[PDB]
């Protein structure tokens, strides 16, 4: 579900998801 | 930034997990 283009919402979904009990760090600059 | 890499361009796996803690 991950090799699509993800944007906002759907970009942090994939970000918890995937990193489970580790989290992780969302910066959106660009 | 990860906007770049999967938002305004198709994201992967290994990208995702770049941003990992």
């Amino acid at each position: 579900f991950v090799n699509q283009h993800l944007c906002g919402s759907h970009l942090v979904e994939a970000l918890y998801l995937v990193c489970g009990e580790r989290g992780f760090f969302y910066t959106p600059k660009t | 930034g990860i906007v770049e890499q999967c938002c305004t361009s198709i994201c992967s796996l290994y990208q995702l997990e770049n941003y990992c803690n």
